[PDB]
């Protein structure tokens, strides 16, 4: 259970917005979606889990 | 055959009244339009992979989709687009005559095989077969000329009591609406949640 | 002339006439047609002389 | 010198047409904000009620909203004109109009703004023009094709006698915000990651809750950071995180943040990467001129990109493709039925003699009047193939009849009915050629379409006229001669 | 059809805004439709006519030319008929077909 | 009724409000056609009358 | 049925036979929806129709 | 378990508000009662094919479903082009009276 | 909830096939206003709270 | 990893029965087995389209 517990919680989606989004302050200049993407691809990163 | 109706003119005449006759019935019919029904279908298939770039779209999902996607009956070409808010459209162009009501049939029965292999996240969210087009018909704007109402009022109002019937009307493919309807919007100070010791 | 227009009635009921104008305009087709061909023949031979 | 006509005569799918109403947009560039892009629209709205007055009625602009691509960075304006009345002479025209847009949009400066016509099958595209897709058929990866797009507009910068107004129908690659959330520093620290997920997402992209009543409507719900706490990467540091022992810990603390570049709207077409390209003939050049320049600059690309049109541009090819068979199909059935009706294999040779008298007329029409190859054209040159066909038949049936009911020579039947038959003939000619002239001489709001179908049609009848009434004549002769 | 349709909900919708709302149309195809309708049918007419004079100027007798523009009506109405019969719809392309 | 308290007909009642009478017109062209229709058959104009 | 059933019972009884045509009711009847527009409520929308 | 007010706002109106896009829909509706059952009837012309007609209404309500509260989920929509009247009744009775 | 409404918890096989399980309070104890009062809920600190 | 009594009751019972009002059906027959894979064919009439 505490395995399964750890795996579900370690790879997951972070709908994270972006910089600057609407509704913005006036006078921003800059708008950069938000990339944070904390996902595991190889084994060694599995492995790893805590 | 000419003899018979130069002998016969009054046979003749009917003849030609009555066909008059039936063209001018028909013609109260008729519909009328600038062209026939030239362009070929279109199905669009939308995904949506919640905070997923680009990249991560059309791997997950629009590669899979549209790998299965090859083998539907006339279909003339397809493409693609993945945006970085995660959403996906794969747009299927059929060939010219198909009945598109069996088009879309088969493409919902494709994506169904498909629809395992994509990640939970976009099965959670649904995925829409829809007949598509490319151009809007018509663009019905609302202004209020007094000057009281912003435009989340106008879009709000038009949301609410305007978009849906529109929606319904007889012929009507898709409505955008060029606004946002309204929400309960709460605006959140981390100071505020920090003092407090509170998290979203 | 008589039947056919009745077949194009607009509306929920334009089928119920319809039916009614198919039928009847059929059936005095196909007995003209006998009229035409088939009753001529056995007039010849059925009637006897009299 | 009709083969010689032909072969010259440049190409196009359908004619454009003055609809009353034009597109246009603006792609600020990538990273750009909403307000850049609101400004861009104010000035492109500001350019069509002051300097086109008199011919635009009204522009309806939309922020953040694209034709292709939905950004923070592009924006939309419907613009409707005057009436038709309202708008005399050539120069209040849909192409008049845009091309003094354009002039002026492409001094911008700040973003890239393009007005454009309708196309003619408004289902197909969105624009009139060409609809190139620039395939990486060898795996080549998103960085060599834009690499091999940008080459591609580098060769078609140098050919602005043909191509105008080429543009991407994409978004280009923009700056991202990356957040390296180092797990192991939150389990130290006591925070769940899924509180560091949540917290993160609804922070600065609005998380929806569920649903309320307002007004007997249901309606959404969400939550997001105030604007001023999610603007700058600064404001990371600001949002607090609760741990396990009840200490709030910053993002600071177990995160850290980096700039990439990636693509915000990827395509793919048939299954393979792509890039969009859109673009319009030059003035005085058709689409098929321009779609062959676009296939030559794409064969110069380096290997491993491909190419192919979709859309309007892939009906257009496929018409150019299929015309061939059309004619010789069209030609053989002809040929048939008249074999068949005259029963003779002689009679049908000699009047399909004649169809190139009236194709050369088409033609010659069409070279004159500056039009092209377009559909319209097509089905006109098979109504001339007709009508010389027809002519030829008001000749030969009644030559034909003489040499067997009178048992008249052969030069003499012709002399009759070459005598006899002129009046008909000129009657039909000339009833056919005002019953087009209307067609030809119309000017207003079909005027695209009405021009191109009966321009080509009516100068094949005047050469199926003038021409037939003297070498039908020869045919039949030379051909009942041979026997053949 | 759509159009009209839009146009007639449009009305209904009226009465139940608020004060000072107004409905714009900043773009539509539809008046090109019909504006394109009306000038081929225009065409036609013109053609028509023109078409009578050519025969008139050989004929040169009223009763002799009336003979072949009888035969217009009857064969454009009868075209006509069997556009509705196969579904067919009265469209530019149809109009062009018959001004040929 | 107050403002913002519209109405619609539904039911048998929509499918009254579409469908037209076109009967009476109907019922004229047919009569037009049988006149027609006797006028070719007895080469007559007026025969048909009787 | 009617007769009796209105006369004794309390509650709303209602003795009927299906038409010929079962969506087409009575040939009097009608379906009229009062649709609430403004987003008064119900408790105004039952006002009105009262 | 759930009221009037409860079904709708949670069930018919979240439903409803996806239902647009559905070719040759006459008119919509939906109603919702005290024993927790909603019913949306959407009505389409004569002549419109019912197979297609309920895989369009399918195909929008699959894309309103995850709104829907878990409960109505696990009790199971259910889409069905029937008519309106019953086309038969088969009762069952147990001569002996036994049973209930 | 599942006192006065009645809950659906899962299936179960009745003579081999799959029927439903409900739980839902008796009768007697959901009838009137005052039978409120007999519902008891747990606290966190274990004592049954009216 | 199901065995052949699970998967059925808990896959193929419900499946079944939420098989209703489906067009041109001949029968449909079912199982289920120890590696917890149900097969559900249902067979339709000749004419029917797939």
């Amino acid at each position: 259970v505490d395995v399964i517990s750890a795996l579900k919680a370690q790879n997951a989606q972070v709908a994270a917005g972006q910089l600057g989004g609407t509704p913005p302050v006036k006078g921003q200049q800059l708008n950069a979606s938000i990339i944070a993407q904390t996902r595991l691809t190889n084994t060694e990163e599995f492995g790893n889990i805590l | 055959m000419p003899n018979f109706f130069i002998d016969r003119p009054i046979f003749a005449w009917v003849i030609a009244i009555i066909i008059m006759l039936a063209g001018g019935l028909s013609i109260l019919k008729l519909p009328v339009a600038q062209y026939p029904t030239i362009a070929p279908p279109a199905i669009s298939i939308t995904a949506m992979y919640p905070g997923a770039d680009a990249e991560t779209v059309q791997n997950t999902v629009t590669q899979v989709i549209e790998q299965n996607m090859n083998g539907i009956d006339h279909l003339m070409y397809m493409s693609s687009n993945g945006d970085s808010t995660g959403t996906a459209t794969i747009t299927l162009t059929f060939e010219s005559g198909t009945d598109p009501d069996i088009a879309q049939v088969q493409v919902q029965n494709k994506l169904a095989l498909a629809t395992p292999l994509l990640p939970q996240e976009v099965q959670q969210q649904g995925i829409s077969v829809e007949k598509a087009s490319s151009s809007f018909l018509m663009v019905v704007g609302v202004i209020n000329t007094n000057g009281t109402m912003n435009q989340d009022d106008i879009s709000d109002y038009v949301a609410a009591n305007m978009k849906d019937p529109i929606s319904r009307t007889s012929g009507v493919g898709d409505v955008q609406l060029f606004g946002s309807q309204y929400a309960m919007r709460i605006w959140m100070d981390p100071n505020k949640l920090n003092n407090f010791q509170l998290t979203p | 002339a008589v039947f056919i227009p009745m077949a194009f009635f607009g509306g929920s009921t334009g089928a119920i006439y319809r039916q009614f104008s198919i039928t009847i305009v059929s059936a005095m087709a196909l007995s003209v047609l006998v009229a035409l061909i088939l009753t001529p023949a056995l007039c010849a031979t059925m009637l006897k002389p009299i | 010198g009709m083969a010689w006509l032909f072969v010259r005569l440049p190409s196009s799918f359908l004619p454009d047409e003055d609809q009353g109403v034009f597109l246009s947009m603006a792609q600020l560039p990538a990273g750009a904000t909403q307000e850049r892009t609101q400004k861009v629209l104010d000035e492109m709205t500001n350019y069509y009620l002051t300097k086109e007055k008199d011919n635009v009625e009204s522009v309806f602009a939309v922020n953040g909203f694209g034709f292709a691509g939905r950004g923070q960075n592009t924006g939309i304006a419907f613009v409707s004109l005057k009436d038709w009345s309202q708008r005399p002479g050539e120069e209040n025209k849909v192409e008049a109009i845009t091309a003094r847009a354009m002039g002026y949009f492409s001094q911008i400066k700040d973003a890239m703004v393009f007005a454009f016509n309708l196309p003619a099958i408004v289902e197909l595209g969105t624009a009139t023009g060409f609809d190139f897709e620039l395939i990486d058929q060898g795996g080549l990866g998103h960085e060599k094709l834009t690499q091999a797009r940008n080459q591609l507009f580098g060769m078609v910068a140098q050919h602005p006698d043909v191509l105008t107004g080429v543009r991407p129908n994409g978004l280009e690659d923009t700056p991202q915000f990356k957040i390296d959330i180092d797990q192991e520093k939150a389990q130290a620290l006591g925070v769940s990651i899924s509180d560091i997920n949540t917290t993160l997402g609804a922070a600065w992209g609005g998380s929806y809750v569920n649903d309320f009543i307002d007004r007997g409507r249901v309606k959404k719900v969400y939550i997001m950071s105030e604007a001023k706490y999610r603007m700058l990467p600064e404001d990371i540091g600001k949002w607090y995180v609760r741990g396990s022992d009840g200490q709030m810990v910053p993002f600071s603390a177990f995160s850290t943040s980096r700039w990439e570049y990636g693509s915000p709207r990827l395509e793919r077409y048939n299954g393979l990467p792509s890039l969009e390209i859109l673009g319009q003939a030059a003035p005085g050049k058709s689409t098929g001129e321009a779609m062959a320049l676009m296939e030559e600059l794409a064969g110069k690309l380096p290997s491993g990109i491909g190419y192919d049109w979709t859309g309007m541009s892939y009906q257009e090819r496929l018409s150019g493709n299929q015309a061939p068979a059309l004619y010789a199909i069209s030609l053989i059935v002809v040929f048939l039925c008249l074999a068949a009706l005259y029963e003779s294999w002689s009679i049908p040779f000699s009047v399909m003699l004649v169809v190139p008298l009236g194709v050369v007329g088409a033609l010659l029409a069409a070279t004159f009047r500056g039009l092209t190859n377009d559909v319209y054209f097509q089905v006109g040159l098979l109504t001339t193939i007709g009508l010389s066909a027809k002519n030829a038949i008001l000749i030969v049936e009644f030559a034909k009849d003489l040499m067997e009911k009178e048992g008249k020579g052969l030069i003499e039947a012709t002399l009759e009915a070459v005598r006899m038959r002129l009046r008909p003939i000129l009657m039909t000619s000339l009833a056919f050629i005002l019953g087009v002239m209307p067609l030809v001489i119309s000017s207003g709001a079909g005027s695209g379409a009405q021009n191109a179908v009966g321009t080509g049609v009516m100068g094949g009848m005047v050469t199926a006229t003038i021409l037939a009434i003297f070498f039908v004549p020869v045919f039949f002769v030379v051909v009942r001669r041979r026997f053949s | 059809d759509t159009a009209n349709a839009i146009r007639a909900e449009l009305a209904k919708m009226e009465p139940f805004f608020p004060s000072g709302m107004k409905i714009v149309y900043p773009y539509d195809t539809t008046p090109f439709v019909k504006i394109s309708i009306h000038e081929v049918v225009k065409t036609l007419v013109e053609a028509i006519i023109l078409v009578f004079l050519v025969m008139y100027l050989f004929l040169q007798n009223f009763r002799a030319t009336l003979i072949p523009t009888i035969a217009v009506p009857v064969v454009l109405l009868g075209t006509f008929a069997v556009l509705a019969a196969f579904g067919f719809s009265i469209n530019t392309l149809t109009m062009f077909g018959m001004v040929l």
